[PDB]
RNA sequence: UUAAUAUUUGUUUAAUGAAAAGUAUUUUAUUAUUAUAUUGUAUAGUAUUAUUAUAGUGUAUAGUUUUUUAAAAAUAUAAAAAUA
């Protein structure tokens, strides 16, 4: 995916980037032929466990979501694993096929929303809790830092309901800010390699790493 | 000898027609084409008893009478049907005739099923079905009450979910603060 | 061909060539819903992999079940909730 | 010539083995998919008990009253138990010349596969395909 | 006795076949994992004679 | 305007050239794409070797290409050799293209997805510096005694640029068909890809059991009952794999590393 | 195009006169439009970061040699010659569209548009007026029938 | 003599217990459990290693592993356009 040929010039997606994929500059006068645009074939994205779990975590964070702001929420999420809006749409389609999430339409705002199914909500909650525990185990801090974090968590728990909601809004906006800042220092490289299973079908194995950019 | 078999690129239907192996989820029609002493296909298990009997009894007491094709179509129109075929319906109706539940009277050119032997018990079963529908409505009212209870439980779930979101965002926040402190701690010390 | 999982009913489509005619009836494939190896059964028939001699690519074509299965997961009423996020035709 | 389709399509209503599954003569749990020792009789109905088809063990698909096989592989449900037609109609107990305490029936709905629900299920499902919407 | 023995033999054969298939699938997945590791270590990519710019263009898939 | 003296597509002789006259002629399928060529005796088609049907011919071609990609060479007989060489060229073309459609087409054609992966891994870097004719065909002076058919050694050209088969010697076969092939003294320290090494080790350990010795003696008995001569008695036969032979073969394999 | 082994003045004139058959081709269109630009050639050019006929025409002979004898593009010379031949009128099309505009004119364009919309409106006005006349005749028939019933 | 003949030509396996029949040198064929003498277990038939699944139970995804050949006529099958 390039900024000029697949999207209008000037736009850019704040997400994980593919490894060794050059972001080559495309001239402004570039245009596709009407017949050449039909025969364009895109590479398949990863709708696997990691992307579906990321999207399910975002959909559990925002209850419920809307298809318009879903990409904004995914970009604000710190550990984004999606490549672009096409990857997001493919992961949404895979979640719909698997039955994790359903798509409804609000008769008030005339917009499509993404709700979580009642049967899979328990598994989504389990996945979110496991991811939270993994992030807690991976995060490093000293004794005083851990004590301050525990005190802040206890204060947020003892706060009221609307107080907790305002605290969550402030926390998520500060998370968005710190993610936009940290993205300039490090990014997420997605690597892929095709292979063929025992059924003669071609599918890709994917790796996800983090690399510092200075 | 078949052109479809000699063709270099075989179709999926052509490859299906070669599924003569007696196996689970095989070509049932191609396995039935061979004789009964060759293929191990027993008789079709048709479930009879009160389960199809009461169903067809309700569906026939609703109309009183209907022809066999009309009864089959009206049954197939519904979603849950213990009957798999019109032949199954015919066997159930025949057993019911033998047990004196339905009786078939021939009109000028057709036969119609009626409930004359157990007409009192037929009305009793119809009233039982009506009371079952009333109990289903009462269960729907109880389900509205349980939906209010589930709205309370969902408010509790929203509380615990926002608490989990707070404890997660705080973890992501401290992780990003640690990363920014590792790279350039000036921004981390400015944010405190 | 179109296959369904024996345990959950998850369905995926993949054409079967002449080198996999033995695996047309039952496929041992990893299920994304069951998260493990499950047995897949043959549900509906697709056209073919190759081309019928002196016949177009459409011949023979998939059955009504395959065409209906696709139309429920990707179509007018299926992609409408997905055309608001990316509009797959574009990136 | 057989006049019945093969590989019944379950895209309208999938017929899968439930996770919890008991018998009709036994009311005891059965193996789900590891062993086909059970007998599945699907008809596409949620009617109690054991929706989308009940289940029987191979050894226990026999009549519950006389403890004998079935005549034409057709049992009669009687207040939760499976009886035979001579038992249900009230006739005398007839000992069969063939196998006594087991009936000729395939495993895993193989014998009840050629009849049941096929594609399309309803009439409104075909017009869904032939219409652009 | 014949009935029971035949059913038991077929069931045990089915179970052994299931175990064999499961083990072979696991071994093939491990094989693909090792192959991917070696390809990433040696710089080999099965994306053609071209470089990553073609895949970035993703005009051919 | 008028019509040619002979109208319609008329089958000409085997060595007759083209006519270049206006004739409404249709192709069965697009034969310009790799592995989709047609077989015939005209010049625009591959020489159709003898087979019971076009389906059987395509199956023979698929197994030929699979074994070719497997062991880097193949000794074939008759008209199968030109078809095998051209199909190997087509496989190399698909591998150098490296599209997902190319992967799927080679997977549809081949019998082994592991061989599909091996091809797409090795052949691009192996034939990056070659334009065409990636396979070499050599007509041997020895013929198959049974039917007196001409034998052909078909192989790939860039032997040294390959990851597998680097330094392999094909002047004489190995000691056993399950043992690794011969290696020249200069390339003794070469190393093979680990996935292919594990696959070969599994397939070779398949033959180290006693059930294989029983299959071997039973094949002796079958071919002796079927009238085939020069087949010794299963009492006189001896196993292909024994303990001391396996020990010395393991020593040689560790020497070749 | 065959070119028999080298691009000539006849081939350049061929490309020039065929440039009329592509009015929507701009100097910034994709490289797959150029003659003898196969998939291999297009992928190698995209590797070289060449997405445009302008960028093909701006190439050097040494770059063309690298693409032809080290990358594998056989007709790279033909693609480059086609680009260099057609690049000059494409710049004119992009800056002003001289050959496309001086022959029609905005005056004739607006005249055609206005006449088209007027004719399309007149086609429907004809049916409107004929239906009005039909309704008037129906009312006259009603009045005549009322008069005859009164008589 | 026909006869440089006709014919053969072994490169890819979808299925499960007897008895009649067949006696082919089963060297200790099996190695054991139970109990209790004695007796016997591998291979049809159509003049053959032949168009061949002997249908007595019983059910099933073990792929339960011998069919050459580089153009032609006539013949044999199968397909065979927007002509009728
Ligand atoms: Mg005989
Ligand atoms: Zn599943
Ligand atoms: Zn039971
Ligand atoms: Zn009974």
């Amino acid at each position: 995916w390039q900024s000029g040929v697949h999207t209008p010039h000037g736009v850019v997606y704040r997400g994980a980037k593919m490894k060794n994929w050059p972001e080559q500059r495309i001239p402004e006068n570039f245009k596709f032929t009407e017949e050449q645009r039909f025969r364009t074939k895109a590479i398949p994205r990863d709708v696997g466990t990691i992307p579906r779990n990321f999207v399910l975590g975002v959909l559990y964070r925002h209850q419920p979501c809307e298809v318009g702001g879903l990409w904004e929420h995914c970009t604000n999420d710190p550990e984004i694993v999606l490549d672009s809006k096409r990857h997001l749409r493919e992961v949404l389609k895979q979640a719909r096929e698997e039955g994790f999430v359903t798509f409804e339409r609000d008769a008030i705002s005339n917009e499509w929303l993404c709700f979580l199914t009642r049967e899979r909500y328990e598994e989504v909650q389990r996945i979110v809790t496991a991811k939270s525990e993994a992030v807690d185990t991976h995060s490093g801090l000293r004794g005083a830092a851990a004590t301050e974090t525990s005190t802040y968590a206890e204060k947020f728990r003892e706060m009221n309901v609307e107080a907790k909601e305002a605290h969550a809004r402030r926390l998520e906006e500060e998370v968005a800010n710190t993610t936009r800042y940290l993205r300039r220092f490090q990014q997420r490289e997605i690597d892929y390699l095709p292979y063929t299973d025992l059924n003669g079908k071609v599918n890709f194995m994917w790796w996800y790493e983090t690399r510092d950019v200075q | 000898k078949e052109y479809r078999l000699t063709v270099p690129y075989r179709s999926e239907v052509t490859m299906l027609r070669l599924a003569n192996h007696k196996a689970i989820n095989s070509n049932i029609r191609e396995l039935f084409k061979k004789p009964l002493v060759m293929n191990n296909i027993k008789a079709i298990p048709r479930d009879l008893g009160e389960i199809p009997r009461d169903y067809v009894l309700r569906l026939l007491f609703f109309h009183q009478p209907i022809r066999l094709v009309d009864l089959w179509t009206i049954c197939k129109e519904h979603d849950d049907v213990p009957l798999d075929s019109a032949k199954h319906l015919r066997l159930v109706l025949k057993i019911a005739k033998l047990q004196r539940w339905v009786y078939a009277e021939k009109n000028q050119t057709n036969n119609l099923y009626y409930y004359y032997v157990h007409q009192s018990r037929m009305q009793e079963v119809q009233q039982m079905v009506r009371a079952s529908e009333v109990r289903k409505k009462e269960q729907e009212s109880v389900r509205e009450i349980e939906a209010e209870k589930l709205r309370m439980e969902e408010q509790e779930r929203r509380k615990v979910a926002l608490d989990e979101n707070i404890v997660a965002l705080q973890n992501a926040l401290v992780s990003n603060i640690a990363q920014i402190q590792e790279f350039d701690p000036g921004f981390a010390r400015s944010k405190i | 061909a179109l296959f369904s999982c024996f345990r959950c009913g998850y369905m995926y489509e993949f054409a079967v060539s002449n080198s996999y005619c033995r695996k047309l009836t039952l496929r041992n494939d990893h299920c994304p819903r069951c998260d493990q190896l499950t047995l897949f059964r043959f549900m509906s028939v697709s056209g073919m992999v190759g081309n019928m001699p002196f016949k177009p690519i459409g011949v023979p074509g998939p059955s009504y079940a395959t065409l209906w299965w696709r139309k429920t997961r990707e179509g007018k009423e299926a992609s409408a909730p997905l055309d608001a996020v990316c509009k797959s035709d574009r990136w | 010539r057989p006049h019945f389709p093969a590989y019944n399509e379950d895209v309208d209503r999938p017929m899968v083995v439930p996770p919890d599954a008991i018998c009709f003569n036994c009311d005891k749990p059965i193996d789900a998919g590891d062993v086909n020792s059970y007998v599945w009789i699907p008809a596409g109905n949620a009617t109690v008990p054991t929706p989308q088809g009940y289940f029987f063990h191979f050894g226990c698909f026999k009549c519950n009253r006389c403890k004998y096989r079935l005549g034409h592989n057709k049992f009669y449900s009687k207040d939760g138990k499976a009886w035979c037609i001579p038992c249900a109609l009230g006739r005398d107990v007839r000992v069969p010349t063939r196998r006594w305490h087991t009936s000729y029936v395939n495993t895993h709905r193989t014998g009840s596969r050629l009849t049941g629900h096929f594609f399309p299920r309803h009439s409104h499902q075909m017009e869904f395909l032939f219409d652009p919407n | 006795k014949r009935i029971d023995t035949a059913k038991r033999m077929r069931r045990d054969r089915r179970r052994i076949e299931e175990l064999k298939t499961l083990e072979f699938w696991g071994w093939y997945m491990k094989l693909q994992r090792v192959r991917g590791r070696w390809c990433r270590e040696q710089g080999v990519s099965s994306r053609g004679v071209y470089g990553p710019a073609v895949d970035a263009a993703e005009l051919w898939g | 305007g008028r019509a040619p003296p002979v109208i319609g597509c008329t089958r000409k002789a085997r060595y007759a050239g083209i006519d270049d006259n206006p004739t409404i002629t249709y192709k069965p399928w697009d034969t310009t794409e790799p592995l989709m060529a047609d077989y015939g005796w005209t010049r625009g088609k591959l020489p159709k070797f003898r087979a019971r049907s076009p389906f059987h011919r395509q199956q023979i071609a698929r197994r030929m290409v699979t074994e070719m990609i497997r062991k880097d060479y193949c000794i074939v007989g008759g008209a199968r050799a030109p078809a095998l060489r051209i199909l190997a060229d087509h496989v190399v073309e698909l591998a150098k293209a490296g599209d997902t459609d190319s992967r799927q087409q080679l997977a549809y054609f081949l019998h082994d997805p592991l061989m599909v992966d091996k091809a797409f891994d090795e052949y691009p870097r192996r034939f990056k510096d070659m334009n065409a004719k990636y396979a070499m065909m050599t007509r041997l002076k020895s013929r198959r005694r049974t039917d007196a058919v001409a034998m052909y050694f078909v192989e790939y050209k860039n032997r040294d640029m390959s990851d597998n088969h680097k330094g392999e010697d094909y002047s004489a076969g190995p000691e056993r068909f399950f043992l690794p092939p011969r290696i020249v003294e200069t390339e003794k320290g070469i190393q093979r890809p680990p996935h292919m090494q594990m696959a070969f080790d599994r397939w070779a350990s398949k033959f180290k059991t006693e059930e294989f010795h029983h299959w071997w003696r039973l094949r002796h008995a079958k071919l002796r009952y079927w009238g085939v001569r020069n087949v010794p008695h299963p009492s006189d036969v001896d196993p292909l794999w024994t303990e001391k032979e396996e020990e010395e073969w393991h020593n040689e394999m560790l020497a070749n590393t | 195009i065959a070119t028999g082994g080298r691009v000539t003045n006849e081939d350049r004139r061929w490309w020039l006169v065929h440039l009329e058959c592509a009015p929507d081709i701009t100097p910034g269109t994709f490289i797959a439009w150029l003659d003898c630009c196969g998939t291999h050639t297009c992928k190698k050019l995209i590797e070289r970061n060449i997405w445009t006929i302008e960028q093909v025409a701006a190439l050097d002979s040494d770059q063309v040699d690298e693409l032809k004898y080290r990358e594998g593009c056989l007709k790279m010379d033909v693609v480059w010659e086609h680009a260099r031949t057609i690049i000059t009128p494409l710049r004119q099309r992009e800056v002003t569209g001289g050959v496309e505009s001086e022959l029609q004119g905005r005056i004739m364009e607006l005249r055609k548009k206005r006449e088209l919309e007027r004719r399309r409106e007149e086609i429907l006005k004809e049916r409107a007026n004929v239906s009005e006349q039909r309704e008037e005749t129906l009312r006259k028939l009603r009045e005549a029938i009322a008069a005859k019933k009164a008589a």
